[PDB]
RNA sequence: CCCAUAGUAGGCCUAAAAGCAGCCACCAAUUAAGAAAGCGUUCAAGCUCAACACAUCCCAAACAUAUAA
């Protein structure tokens, strides 16, 4: 069979979650982290990287690496550290169309697009749909001044929502 | 029984016909294959290799193609299409590149190839590759 | 559990320099070139909510893909019983 | 207005009507006339 | 494909599916090719293979199967339905499988 | 009519079909407007279980029914003929439309209970041990309800339950 | 999407007793025969009293099966008012042809029929889930049977003219019912 | 009947929720394939579907086919 689990670049761990998955297959665990960490060395440690594992019945494994998820690109592209809790009602981040295009450029080099063999226009048409899921609104001409006020209010609002979440965590501990 | 009024053509049916009117225009050579039994993972690699060779693999329903062929100049193309069918298109004639990949899959047969606006059988297609 | 490095938040830097665009440690955030260089269609991309069938041209691939998705949704609702 | 049928692999090669007609005309023309014609054709290639 | 996939091409060695696609009467043979060429049916025995050649000589479509202990079986698609070829073929290999073991 | 054959010769077996001429329909049907063969010949409601000449045309050589698509019969007549063929078989009217007996089987003689208009297979039916009261009497079906619309040449309609 | 769900989609609770007559369940219903702000409903084909026990059963089943956002349900039956002495219990009489419950919202009859039909079989009287199109076809089909009836003799003609002195063996109410209604039971096939 | 590639394991939460405890969304690549209609998972995976291409002892006897009187 084939296993495709996202793994942070260079942070592969023998323990769960990917750990027990390998144990059932019977493939060596340490070897994966060894080869993977040494293959994603250049990539920043902590980048969400979808990884596909080609597992033969003999248990021989050939690892496969792809480009990072779109979430990671969009998130940082706006400066936002965490997407919005609610979509359509609040705007997580503000990124230009350029940012969506730049992600599309480097994201069209992955294995999925080669198989999908679509043109450049479709590449962006698929990243604008993900940004909305995050809450990140795209604006033709966003301005630093607008960005500063919008992000500051969101960060404070996120802290307010975090405070509400923290209160719920206390209730969860009680129960 | 009272004859029914002719059913209106669905917009999708028109869209499929519109696509056909561009295939031959865009890509000079179109090749017909029949074996769709190949597994998805092997199929994915087959398209990926075709892209490496600037060739595109696409499947269209013969339901719409068959009327078009009777109207189009390539009437003799119609008999080839039966059951499951697929199409290989490439504006540049990468005949040798296609043939060598098909040889790797014995159970996949090339029924015929329409190249240079000419219906050529598989046997004649090989000679063209040389 | 997955850990993500904190993102520095400076409004000018974020627009000019997106951290996400750069994935390698050696590399640096990709700057934005003048707008004219960027493709025009990029500026024409749809940012609004999904268009309804009436908005979409009837003889368009997207229109019937949307129509197909809606029809599958209708089957889904009926199948909810079992 | 309709494309011709593909010849059988065993069947001898079939040539378009236009090609066959052209062959007959070349034989009738004189070599001196052919020589003048040949010169113009070479220039078009390069 | 499902039916045969349950049986599997264990005692077979090779297959032959010669047909001229231009000929009208090749529909049954091509349908037969689909089933035998099915990954589920074939995967069962990676060692076993299949020939689906293609020509344009006008010969009537023919299917020839190669086995081991069992004798070769030849079926002409022109006057055979795909189901009858498959079911008759499956019966033949089943008997050959019993003879082998 | 396509007869598949198989010939084992020279350590090889060849399977091939043979196309043979079939019985052509009689020319000039009385009612060419009819959609199916029964109405095309003004035979609707005019055939019974014992009309083997009419029913034999829609059954296979081994007594099986032919598909509706092949015959062209309408669903209503297809079910009528299907029931009539069942009763015709159970009555012994079709003694040559049975499966061929191979070498293995032995000729045997068993109780031959003459019967006709048998709606149900003899084995499935169970004896009526308790008839019940007059107002709720358990009756014995005779014939089929599908043939209830057949032409009646008597002042009394067919009794389907005895 | 055009349809709007009320702030309270699920069916409301029904009081066991009012806060504060066999003819009641006999004959055609004169009220609640037409859909009001709801395409689907449960059509009563018989006459029977409904105690609170039934109301709780219907409310529990309908509410859980229905999706609040997709569809809404409105009660058409009033609260139990009739006193039954064995007051031992209170009941609500329903005449034939009355819509006991109505279902309206973003749904289809096939989606709605499932739970509505299931609840219908529990009702003490014959009931069938109906829709605007279905119910109209039901009434339109009934009218077609009357106009195209080949029988030259009808219950109404015989009863109204008192032919054969039939009124000696008939009820006075049969003149209006015309033989379609026999006591609480209603016979749809009767023309 | 056929067969179901995949962004990605959507976001948010969830120890865990990968179509599928929930919440919010329900956008998208492909000619096509529901952020999913079931089943199934600790979560995954797996399996289908919608898509593409194709209470002594029964109780008259009987009877279907001769122009209703
Ligand atoms: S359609 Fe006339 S008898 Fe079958």
């Amino acid at each position: 069979g084939v296993i495709r689990a996202i793994v942070r670049a260079g942070l592969a761990m023998p323990g769960p979650p990917l750990g027990p998955v390998l144990g059932q297959r019977g493939v060596s665990i340490n070897q994966f982290c060894k080869e993977f960490n040494e293959r994603t060395k250049d990539i920043k440690e902590g980048i969400p990287l979808p990884t596909k594992i080609l597992v033969k019945p003999d248990r021989t494994f050939e690892i496969k690496i792809g480009q990072p998820t779109v979430s990671y690109f969009l998130k940082a592209a706006a400066g936002i550290e965490k997407g919005a809790r609610q979509t359509g009602k609040e705007v997580a981040g503000l990124v230009t169309l350029k940012h969506v295009y730049e992600i599309a450029r480097i994201k069209a080099q992955d294995e999925a697009f080669a198989l999908q063999d679509v043109p450049l226009s479709s590449v962006v048409r698929s990243i604008i749909g993900s940004a909305r899921s995050l809450g990140i609104r795209v604006v033709k001409d966003l301005s630093s001044e607008e960005l500063a006020a919008f992000q500051k209010e969101r960060a404070i609002f996120l802290a307010a929502q975090k405070e509400a979440d923290l209160a719920a965590q206390e209730e969860a501990a009680k129960k | 029984s009272p004859p029914s009024p002719p059913q209106e053509e669905i917009g999708l049916i028109r869209l499929l016909r519109r696509e056909i009117a561009a295939v031959f225009q865009d890509n000079r050579m179109i090749a017909v294959c029949q074996n769709v039994a190949l597994s998805a993972e092997d199929k994915l690699l087959m398209r990926h290799q075709l892209r490496k060779h600037k060739i595109l693999m696409k499947v269209f329903p013969n339901q719409v193609l068959k009327p078009f062929l009777e109207d189009s100049k390539y009437q003799n193309l119609l008999p080839l299409f039966v059951g499951h069918n697929m199409l290989l298109v490439s504006e540049e004639p990468k005949v040798k590149e296609m043939v060598r990949i098909l040889r790797t899959v014995p159970f996949l047969p090339l029924l015929g190839g329409c190249i240079d606006d000419t219906i050529l059988s598989r046997q004649g297609f090989i000679n063209y590759s040389k | 559990a997955l850990k993500d490095p904190d993102v520095c938040t400076d409004p000018v830097q974020l627009t000019t320099y997106a951290m996400g665009v750069n994935i390698y440690k050696e590399g640096q955030d990709v700057p934005l070139k003048p707008d004219a260089e960027y493709p025009e269609w990029l500026f024409e991309m749809n940012l609004g909510p999904p268009k309804t069938l009436e908005e979409l041209d009837p003889e368009s691939r997207e229109y019937w893909r949307r129509l197909r998705k809606q029809n599958i949704w209708r089957h889904n609702r009926l199948s909810k019983n079992k | 207005e309709a494309l011709a049928g593909a010849p059988l692999d065993n069947a001898p090669k079939e040539y378009p009507p236009k090609i066959q007609q052209l062959v007959q005309d070349i034989a009738s023309l004189t070599l001196l006339e052919i020589s003048d014609l040949n010169e113009l054709l070479k220039k078009t290639l390069k | 494909a499902a039916a045969l996939a349950r049986l599997g091409l264990r005692p077979v060695k090779q297959v032959r599916v010669q047909f001229c696609p231009f000929e009208k009467n090749v529909e049954s043979t091509r349908t037969f090719l689909q089933t035998v060429s099915s990954e589920k049916v074939r995967s069962t025995n990676l060692n076993c293979s299949v020939i689906a050649d293609v020509r344009h000589d006008g010969s009537e479509p023919c299917v020839d199967v190669l086995f081991g202990d069992g004798h070769r079986l030849i079926m002409r698609g022109a006057h055979l339905t795909a189901l009858e070829m498959l079911t008759a073929f499956a019966s033949h290999i089943r008997a050959r499988d019993a003879a082998g073991s | 009519f396509r007869e598949v054959v198989e010939t084992q010769e020279g350590k090889t077996t060849i399977i091939e079909g043979r196309i043979t001429a079939t019985p052509k329909e009689s020319p000039n049907p009385p009612n060419p407007s009819g959609q199916c063969p029964i109405c095309r010949w003004n035979l609707k409601h005019k055939y019974n279980y014992d009309d083997v000449l009419l029913l034999s045309q829609f059954i296979r050589p081994h007594g099986g029914m032919l598909p509706r698509k092949i015959t062209g019969l309408c669903q209503e007549e297809h079910r009528k003929i299907e029931e009539c063929v069942k009763m015709a078989h159970r009555a012994g009217l079709l003694p040559n439309h049975r499966p061929r007996l191979p070498e293995g089987v032995v000729p045997k003689s068993k109780p031959q209970l003459n019967r006709y208009l048998t709606r149900w297979a003899p084995g499935s039916v169970k004896p009526i041990y308790k008839k019940g009261p007059r107002w709720n009497r358990v009756r014995m079906p005779v014939g089929s309800p599908l043939l209830r619309d057949n032409v009646c040449y008597s002042r009394t309609p067919w009794k389907l339950y005895h | 999407e055009d349809v709007s769900i009320p702030e309270k989609p699920k069916l409301r609770f029904i009081e066991r007793a009012p806060l504060v007559n066999l003819s009641d369940i006999r004959g055609p219903s004169t009220e609640a025969t037409e859909f009001t702000e709801g395409n689907f409903a449960i059509l009563a084909l018989g006459g029977g009293y409904l105690h609170w026990g039934h109301f709780e059963m219907m409310r529990l089943t309908i509410n859980r099966s229905m999706d609040p956002k997709n569809m809404f349900a409105i009660w058409r039956v009033p609260a139990p008012f009739k006193p039954i002495t064995r007051i031992d219990h209170y009941v609500t009489p329903v005449k034939a042809g009355r819509l006991v419950v109505e279902m309206g919202g973003r749904c289809e009859f096939e989606e709605v029929q499932g739970f509505l039909d299931q609840v219908a079989h529990k009702l003490p009287f014959a009931a069938k889930a109906v829709s605007r199109g279905t119910l109209e076809k039901m009434r339109k089909d009934q009218e077609e049977r009357e106009r195209n009836n080949q029988n030259p003799w009808t219950f109404e003609r015989i009863a109204t003219a008192n032919m054969l002195g039939i009124r000696k063996v008939l009820s006075p109410y049969d003149l209006t019912h015309k033989g379609k209604y026999w006591g609480k039971f209603y016979m749809p096939k009767r023309v």
